């Protein structure tokens, strides 16, 4: 309380050196002339399902509408989203674009790439693997709480086409729905039904939304998990997260011991964790050893980065120190989107006649995710302590400054959840 | 004189500082002692 | 340190906090023996077990603090390490056996009133204070407890601790461990029947076991805090590094690297 909890800024400190000014730097010549192609190339497919080469390239979409996403907010804001959402719901918007408006999207959501993976693969393939995977997901109870919708809104005076309508329906198990953003009633009646669908964790779906609005996206998804490794209660307590090099603030901490995958990532400068939850999905924490690290982390976090974080990861008993915290975020994706590629869609002069007949005008794609993390997980595993005990600071987890979370679906390799925690004390 | 330090390191390689060794500039040096010495004193008093 | 009380300023000069350069966290104790060099525990520097194997490069020391977490600005000083150097016979794998490390800074330190190195025993002092029943004083900001308080923690001290603690006989450490004890080692702490307590705990590491000697009044670096088996338990002891017993392991390492 009467005590300062300071980060120590080296650079400043050291710069007061003596020899400071006898440093010798590096002149910037007349001509060099050197480089090294690129090609991402995707070797990762190699052993990969069918359904894990679709979603290593959903993820790598993923990672680069954050990199966009992340410019639209504050380096001090949370930031939270449903990448498994985002894509489907473009798998499912393309079933009815046609001509170069299709093709922005197939490219950038890097679908054309996994057609090219196998001669087996066809734009087919990819609606069959989502239903498949949308079916796994939303309409399967594994032992955790995933909630959501991920439908079209159309305005009634744009007629749906039937083959539109009953397509979205089979491979996404998803409606594109008439509707009269005009009508207060009829957002209320909505809202109120979507409520009851989703037993009350979805709400507000509709809500401030311009009444002119000709067509929009409506996604919303509720997550909860139940860890595997509970976080005893006991454990919880008041602990300094800092929020930058100047500041801290007290947030609940919470705390546990058990044998848990980690890793020491030297090229990324960060350390990585992974907490398991129940039913096959898991967690995986990226914090960077200097704060000031955090942007060159979100400018190189790739799935091959992932992989590779994955795979160097060794179960060891540790103490964990994780913040609980509870996420809430409405975004429009339109503006991200258009800054990736995607602009035909999102202009009047689209093509989109898969969809109505009529010219529809597409201005807001809202992703709405809300998470809630705390110490709730089935339970035990050894309240151990014995003997020997060298007498230094222990091997423990400390997730005491701003981090990024990864949530995946073992199975199907699936980011179904991405996010950056700048301070565990606001949503 | 036996209470006198005797060092036992060389300077050009253990740098300096063990000839006045172990004498604390807000105690030793200003004749003032900690407020728990005196127990240390005390129980060394024989074997 | 359990059972301590805040130490007074300037009342442990040589004490130092080993620091975790990146991330920055508290590591370690540790002691100043000269303007150059550092002396801490081999453990805190390399243990496989919990994966630990430092270089220069990760670490930092600070000297001359007073604050557990403040920095002390004009006060303490901050410094990076040229070279680390564990003993060649550092047994982590049993009994932590010859626990001892040194440190070299990467550039001389300027003594203060804060800052001022400790005196390591001669033979004699050794001889005539390393007895049953004398006192030392331990230092540290590491834990003040070794269980868990509901919601709150183990409890981490704001100023750094100290703790008078009495050296207790060979055949009595010998008796409170199932673990093999060597010369190389002493323990200290207080019998259960003496009523007083205290002990070092999770982060004191490193950290000196000195004793004021009544010979020439200065302090001694007698041992480094080590290990144990829990903080502060009724028939148990912390065990210390005996530092003049490898005293000419020293000496070679700082003959060989100190210029
Ligand atoms: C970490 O400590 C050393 C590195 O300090 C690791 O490997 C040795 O590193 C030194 C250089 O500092 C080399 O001279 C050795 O040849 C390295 N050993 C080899 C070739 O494997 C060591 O593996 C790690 N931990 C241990 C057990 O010391
Ligand atoms: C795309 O993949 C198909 C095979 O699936 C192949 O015929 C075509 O040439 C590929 N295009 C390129 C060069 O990316
Ligand atoms: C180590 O064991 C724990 C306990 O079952 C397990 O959760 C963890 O995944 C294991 N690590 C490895 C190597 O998979
Ligand atoms: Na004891």
């Amino acid at each position: 309380g009467e005590e300062d909890d300071d980060y120590l800024d080296l650079e400043k400190i050291f710069s007061e050196d003596d020899d400071y000014i006898d440093i010798v730097d590096s002149l910037s010549v007349s001509p060099t002339d050197s480089d090294v192609s690129a090609g991402n190339i995707l070797q990762l497919f190699h052993g990969k399902s069918r359904i894990q080469r679709l979603n290593i390239l959903n993820a790598k979409f993923a990672f680069n509408l954050y990199r966009v996403l992340k410019d639209q907010v504050n380096t001090f804001d949370n930031i939270f989203i449903a990448p498994v959402g985002i894509s489907t719901a473009m798998g499912m918007i393309s079933l009815g674009l046609k001509g170069e408006t299709h093709e922005q999207v197939h490219s950038i959501l890097h679908f054309k790439d996994f057609v090219n993976a196998s001669s087996k693969y066809e734009i087919t393939t990819i609606h069959n693997l989502f239903r498949k995977l949308t079916h796994r997901l939303f309409r399967r109870n594994f032992g955790y709480t995933l909630r959501s919708v991920n439908d079209l809104y159309i305005q009634k005076q744009f007629p749906i086409l039937l083959d539109f309508k009953t397509k979205v329906r089979e491979y996404y198990f998803a409606e594109a729905q008439i509707a009269d953003f005009s009508d207060p009633a009829f957002i209320s009646k909505t809202n109120n039904h979507i409520m009851k669908l989703t037993k009350g964790l979805i709400k507000d779906a509709l809500e401030n939304i311009d009444p002119a609005t000709q067509m929009m996206i409506l996604n919303c998804i509720y997550f909860k998990g139940s860890w595997v490794n509970k976080f005893p209660v006991e454990m919880t307590h008041n602990h300094n997260f800092r929020l930058n090099e100047r500041e801290v603030v007290k947030v609940s901490m919470m705390q546990t011991k058990g044998n848990f995958l980690a890793a020491n990532d030297q090229e990324l400068d960060c350390d990585i964790l992974q907490l398991e939850y129940v039913g096959g999905i898991s967690m995986l924490i990226v914090v960077p050893h200097k704060m000031s690290g955090m942007k060159t982390l979100e400018a190189q976090l790739t799935p091959r980065v992932v992989e590779r974080w994955q795979k160097s990861m060794t179960n060891r008993t540790r103490e964990v120190l994780l913040p609980k915290f509870k996420l809430e975020k409405n975004y429009n994706l339109v503006e991200s989107l258009k800054l990736m590629g995607i602009r035909m869609l999102f202009d009047k002069n689209g093509n989109m006649a898969g969809i109505s007949d009529q010219r529809i005008a597409i201005d807001l794609f809202k992703h709405q995710g809300t998470i809630t993390v705390n110490e709730e997980g089935t339970q035990a595993t050894t309240v151990t302590t014995v003997g020997f005990m060298p007498l230094s600071t222990q091997v423990r987890f400390t997730v005491d400054r701003p981090f990024l979370f990864l949530i995946y679906e073992h199975r199907t390799s699936c980011l179904l959840f991405m996010g950056r925690v700048a301070n565990p004390s606001r949503s | 004189a036996t209470s006198e330090y005797q060092t036992f390191f060389n300077p050009r390689t253990f740098g300096s500082g063990e000839a006045d060794c172990g004498l604390r500039p807000l105690f030793e040096k200003k004749s003032l002692e900690d407020k728990t010495e005196r127990e240390l004193l005390e129980s060394y008093i024989d074997g | 340190i359990v059972e301590g009380s805040d130490a007074e300023i300037g009342m442990s000069p040589w004490q130092v906090m080993l620091f975790r350069k990146s991330p920055q966290e508290l590591l370690c104790g540790a002691s100043l023996i000269s303007d150059r060099w550092v002396l801490t525990a081999a453990h805190c520097l390399l243990y496989p077990p919990w994966d630990k194997n430092f270089t220069e490069n990760d670490l930092l020391v600070r000297i001359g603090k007073h604050s557990r977490t403040r920095y002390e600005r004009n006060i303490e000083k901050i410094s990076m390490l040229e070279k680390i150097y564990i003993h060649p016979r550092y047994n982590w794998r049993e009994n932590l056996d010859r626990d001892i490390a040194l440190m070299k800074l990467k550039k001389p330190v300027a003594f203060s009133d804060y800052i001022h190195p400790v005196c390591l025993p001669d033979r004699e002092t050794a001889a005539s204070l390393l007895q049953a029943g004398y006192k030392g004083r331990v230092t540290g900001w590491g834990n003040l407890k070794e269980t868990w308080t509901a919601n709150v923690g183990k409890g981490q001290p704001s100023v750094l601790q100290v703790v008078n603690l009495p050296i207790v006989e060979r055949p009595v450490c010998k008796d409170s461990t199932r673990i093999r004890i060597t010369d190389n080692m002493f323990c200290a702490g207080y019998k259960p029947d003496e009523g007083k307590r205290g002990d070092a705990c999770e982060g004191d590491a490193g950290g000196p076991f000195v004793m004021k000697s009544p010979f020439n009044n200065r302090w001694y670096q007698m041992g480094i805090v080590s290990w144990g088996e829990g903080c502060d338990r009724d028939g148990k002891y912390g065990f210390y590094t005996h530092v003049f017993r490898l005293k000419k392991w020293i000496q070679k390492v700082i003959d060989q690297f100190g210029e």
